[PDB]
RNA sequence: UACCCGCAGAAGAAGCACCGGCUAACUCCGUGCCAGCAGCCGCGGUAAUACGGAGGGUGCAAGCGUUAAUCGGAAUUACUGGGCGUAAAGCGCACGCAGGCGGUUUGUUAAGUCAGAUGUGAAAUCCCCGGGCUCAACCUGGGAACUGCAUCUGAUACUGGC
RNA sequence: UUAGCUAGUAGGUGGGGUAACGGCUCACCUAGGCGACGAUCCCUAGCUGGUCUGAGAGGAUGACCAGCCACACUGGAACUG
């Protein structure tokens, strides 16, 4: 409002928060991966979305996806996680990468491989 | 409360001319006179008039065109919460121009087209549209 | 780094002549031209704001052979420089060698003008220019290299060439092979279906 | 002169070790408003001179103890 | 119209 | 002792020296005291190839100002009034 | 010198009894390129019939705006509803550079530059009005003479 | 080495993301609320341009995508530039210290304020006009700028003090 | 959701000291000194030129390059010059 007021109490930002906050902020991290689980989503949807609950490399132990139809995941294994939400499954703010250390890209997958990790199959 | 007297001025104005009225009078003060005198000047009242002498008294006669008034608008800029001041180069110009913008400079007050050529600057004591 | 592909398939796109397949035979046609740009070219592109918009310029690019990551600096070029920078984009894109080379006839599409800039078959003011990007100056001279002047190709070029609309601002010869950029490209002297603002504003927002 | 100042005690207490205070009026760097900003220096006060209150001329000059580098000029009026 | 929670 | 060198300023084999009255001790490219002229070991032959403000030089090396054996190898190769 | 085309179409309700029905409400501006223009409304049950009749009330009501060489002169700004709205004159700095919506209604008018920015609400109805009426107390440049000589 | 001249021959060199909307860009098949997509809305329970594949198309190119981080958009802390009757928002009300602000006229002060000048504000960087590497990046000449501070000589309407 | 902080502490005088002024040190003496324009206390952090973003005012940042600073197993000390 007035200027004296202003002056006084200054206007204060209002920092933001990371959506994901498997700390560092930074691009992904490595994980033990405690269990491999599969769930329900919300109401709307209905699969039984695939997910493991991964030991991060910082301590923080969280939940995350597993994108593209199968994988090679289980137990322990050493997936990578990236970033992203599931806004289908609240809590699992993270994806792990496809392909990455012990993870098993999408098996045949051929569009948008890039992500689903996978190489050109003979071209 | 009376802490301000310009801005009393200008919306007295910028009320009269709402009011389509042809006069509007209010006490007097000599930095009113100094305003008073700008607008006339720049053609933006017909004129003043001051028939005060114990308790001085001062009178605007208002203009008028067509469907409107010649004041578009009219706003206080420099206020007794917040005074501002510009230099030579830093004198601001109302609409591209066509439009005085007081401002009062050590060497008596002027119209920032006026001002600026004047060489020097001071306080901007509001805008005239 | 360049198309290197169906071109036609492209000015299929623009509903346009891009000046691509020049070549002997100017002014096109003959290939399905507009209606079937693909597989549904049959179509009625009701398109947007954006649309006629992205497509102005992604148009300015493949009628010169210019990509993007290069395009965008350009414009942030003629940005800089003073006036309409809609104008002045031209300017600059025209101003390219590989531009000069082509609009002084000294070869068939402005794309059979670049393998040859690139192989070393110009030059200007003296040394030759390998790259066909370079930015003619005001008389600045080119010249087809001495060396492998007229051959089994660049001769027929010059035939349709000199038949074409003619430039205004170059005083190109034709036996001594070596064109001058006589002026700047004003804005009076080239167009056609080519907008400026609807490009200069893409890039503002 | 050499630079001159003024400015107004703050106490008469303190034997050969009076403190002053400088008002200057500060635009603040972004809301514009006009504010006051003060400024407190120690003082040399020979022969304990000038008491509370007055306002006095000061001059910047050789450190005379730790955190007192000022002192008085001419004094100006004694009641406020 | 609204989703996962309204 | 201010000494009058020269500091690499190039870039990648097209080097670009400039003469500057410095503290004997600081680094090459380090704190100077006034640029006061260049040198350029490519230009071809063309317009330029060294600028040097010597009636400064002369300035410095009136309070005692040693000056490089290649920053002298131009106070001449360029004549000194003709 | 027509020059019209629409801004936005949305689809409205009118829930009755055995369900709603579904209207259709289109916004068109017209001018021509040198002063002078308008917008309207309109809705019709029928997609194209609203367009059309947008175009109608379009015709009429074509107020005359006051440029300067394809500008504006004082730069401005206006207000309506939910919107606030403001523009920037000078030599077309690249050509018309506001929001969409808030665009047509310049490009029309023919004003290749002014470089302006929408407050407020975003909603196009409203915005074209806050313009419109922005260019429209747009005072007199080359006639300021009316309060201005005097 | 940079560079210059031949030798040979298209030989030796293209991928990635995307196509329901925002957002440029379509279909078939499979599939069946399974499998899975998803940045937000939202797609899938038999004929789905939103899933996987294929065809096709679109956009970028030695890259393309994703995740991460910052500013923007966000007039979404609003000084420029926002608000509070019901949307989030006027202290339950009142007195009042500090502070903020203050009617009117003259004289004076000259601090704030203002104009000219002089120091200074490294260089580099950004910017303006040129130069040089084939171009450009890069390199470089000169200049503007560094919106600031201090000192002094003026100004006096407005503001502050007397 | 830190409000009070400080005895060499604040000043004086007087010896000693330093390259030099100085509580630097000591002795004596007044009793002060800083603080809500935020001291003190916590947490964080190398500072500037600049860098990124922005129409700008700003927001963010200070790797590479240059200026200033600081440290060089942890803590402490002097010596040489």
């Amino acid at each position: 409002a007035t200027v004296n007021q202003l002056v006084r109490k200054p206007r204060a930002r209002k920092v933001a928060k990371s959506n994901v906050p498997a700390l560092e902020a930074c691009p992904q991290k490595r994980g033990v991966c405690t269990r491999v689980y599969t769930t329900t989503p919300k109401k709307p949807n209905s699969a039984l979305r695939k997910v493991c609950r991964v030991r991060l490399t910082n301590g923080f132990e969280v939940t995350s996806y597993i994108g593209g139809e199968g994988h090679n995941l289980q137990e322990h294994s050493v997936i990578l996680i990236r970033g992203g939400r599931v806004k289908d499954l609240p809590g699992v703010r993270y994806h792990t990468v496809r392909g990455a250390l012990d993870c098993s890209g999408v098996k045949d997958r051929k569009q948008a491989r890039s992500k689903y990790g996978v190489k050109r199959p003979k071209a | 409360s009376m802490q301000d007297p310009i801005a009393d001025m200008l919306t007295r104005i910028r009320n009269g001319q709402a009011a389509n009225k042809a006069a509007v009078t209010m006490p007097s003060s000599k930095l009113k006179v100094a305003i008073a005198n700008v607008l006339k000047e720049e053609g933006f009242i017909e004129d003043f008039k001051v028939e005060g002498d114990t308790k001085p008294e001062l009178e605007l006669t208002l203009k008028y065109f067509q469907g409107k008034a010649v004041v578009e608008s009219i706003q206080r800029v420099s206020r007794p919460g917040l005074r501002i001041y510009k230099r030579k180069d830093e004198l601001p110009k109302v609409m591209a121009g066509l439009g005085i913008a007081v401002v009062s400079t050590s060497k008596g007050v002027m119209t920032d087209r006026a001002a600026r050529q004047a060489g020097l600057g001071g306080e901007i004591i509001c805008y005239v549209a | 780094a360049r198309y290197l592909g169906p071109k036609l398939k492209l000015s299929r796109r623009e509903g346009t002549d891009l000046f691509l397949k020049s070549g002997v035979r100017a002014i096109d046609t003959k290939c399905k031209i507009e209606q079937a740009p693909g597989q549904h070219g049959a179509r009625k592109p009701r398109l947007s704001d954006y649309g006629v918009q992205l497509r102005e310029k992604q148009k300015v690019r493949r009628i010169y052979g210019v990509l993007e990551r290069q395009f965008r600096n350009y414009y942030k070029e003629a940005a800089r420089l003073k006036g309409n920078t809609g104008e002045n984009l031209l300017a600059l894109l025209e101003g390219r060698l590989d531009n000069v080379v082509y609009r002084m006839g000294f070869g068939a599409t402005r794309a059979e003008a670049r393998q040859l800039v690139s192989h070393k078959a110009i030059m200007v003011n003296g040394r030759v220019v390998n790259i066909a990007s370079y930015q003619v100056s005001p008389n600045d001279v080119v010249s087809i290299r001495e060396k492998a002047k007229k051959q089994s190709r660049v001769k027929a070029a010059l035939e349709l060439a000199e038949q074409r609309e003619k430039p205004t601002w170059l005083e190109v010869d034709a036996g001594k092979m070596e064109g001058t950029f006589k002026r700047k490209p004003e804005r009076s002297d080239l167009s056609a279906d080519i907008n400026e603002h609807l490009i200069v504003e893409l890039y503002s927002k | 002169k050499i630079r001159t100042l003024q400015g107004r005690v703050v106490s008469d207490k303190m034997e050969k070790s009076i403190v002053v205070a400088i008002e200057r009026f500060v635009k603040h760097p972004i809301y514009g408003k006009f504010i006051k900003r003060t400024t407190k220096l120690h003082v040399h006060d020979e022969n304990n001179e000038c008491g509370i209150g007055d306002v006095v001329e000061i001059r910047e000059c050789r450190p005379l103890s730790k955190t007192k580098s000022w002192t008085l000029v001419r004094v100006v009026e004694k009641a406020v | 119209k609204a989703s996962s929670x309204a | 002792m201010v000494t009058i060198r020269l500091a690499r300023h190039g870039a990648k084999k097209r080097p670009f020296y400039q003469v500057v009255v410095a503290d004997s001790r600081n680094a090459r490219n380090g704190r100077f005291i006034e640029r006061v002229g260049f040198f350029n070991p490519i230009a071809s032959e063309k317009e330029e190839g060294t600028r040097l403000d010597l009636d400064r030089i002369a300035h410095w090396v009136g309070q005692g100002a040693t000056i490089s054996d290649r920053v002298a190898a131009l106070i001449k190769e360029v004549n000194k009034a003709a | 010198e027509l020059q019209e085309k629409l801004i936005a179409v949305n689809r409205v309700s009118k829930t009755v009894k055995g369900g709603r029905i579904f209207s259709f409400t289109a916004l068109t501006v017209v001018g021509d390129g040198n002063g002078r223009v308008g917008f309207g409304y309109g809705k019709a049950r029928e997609v194209p019939a609203a367009i059309q009749k947008a175009m109608e009330k379009a015709r009429r009501n074509m107020i005359n705006v006051a440029l300067n060489n394809g500008t504006l002169q004082h730069p401005v700004k206006g207000v309506h509803t939910g919107s606030r709205v403001f523009m920037q004159p000078a030599s077309e700095g690249t050509g018309i550079i506001a929001g969409g919506a808030m665009r047509a209604v310049l490009e029309v008018a023919g004003v290749h530059n002014v470089l302006a920015k929408a407050y407020g609400s975003t909603n196009p109805i409203n915005v074209v009005r806050a313009t419109i009426d922005g260019l429209e107390n747009m005072n007199s440049p080359e006639m300021v003479a009316a309060k201005r000589g005097k």
